[PDB]
């Protein structure tokens, strides 16, 4: 027996089946960065303008 | 009587006058001590919003399935 598969013999991505449960956290894995807080709120116009030397609004 | 009513100003009007400029110029001194503060602080935490030097972005890291090999 054994039909030739030819030029269909692979490609094709195969599927298949396994016991065993995944692994997680693959190779090291480490902790995440602890992000820094987004900005959020409405905001309303600043207190008295520039605070330089002088220039009040 | 004339002069003072037509050409000045009661000692109410300058003196509370000049109680709303210490407010003012006040909390905005207090506010600049502040932020010296904040600034001050900024560089040695890099918590917030203030400085912030861009890293490498991991929108493209490829997560594809690759080579098999390993990695
Ligand atoms: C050039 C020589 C140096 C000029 C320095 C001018 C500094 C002006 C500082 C005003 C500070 C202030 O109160 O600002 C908030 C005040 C807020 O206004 P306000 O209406 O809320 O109450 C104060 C009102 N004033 C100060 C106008 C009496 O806004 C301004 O002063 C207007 C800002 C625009 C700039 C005005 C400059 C006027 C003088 C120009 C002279 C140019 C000469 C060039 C050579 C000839």
């Amino acid at each position: 027996g054994w039909v030739r598969p030819d030029l269909g013999e692979l490609s094709k991505v195969t599927k298949v089946k396994t016991d065993r449960p995944l692994p997680e956290n693959p190779y090291h894995s480490r902790a995440r960065p602890e992000p820094n807080p987004e900005v959020e709120g409405d905001l309303k116009p600043a207190r008295h303008g520039s605070r330089l030397f002088f220039w009040t609004m | 009587r004339w002069i003072a009513r037509t050409f000045f100003d009661a000692p109410e009007k300058n003196y509370e006058r000049t109680m709303a400029i210490l407010q003012i110029e006040s909390e905005k001194a207090e506010l600049r001590l502040k932020e010296l503060e904040v600034r001050r602080l900024m560089r040695a935490k890099g918590d917030g919003p203030w400085f912030q030097y861009p890293t490498i972005d991991k929108a493209l890291i490829d997560h594809s399935p690759k080579a098999t090999p390993d990695n």
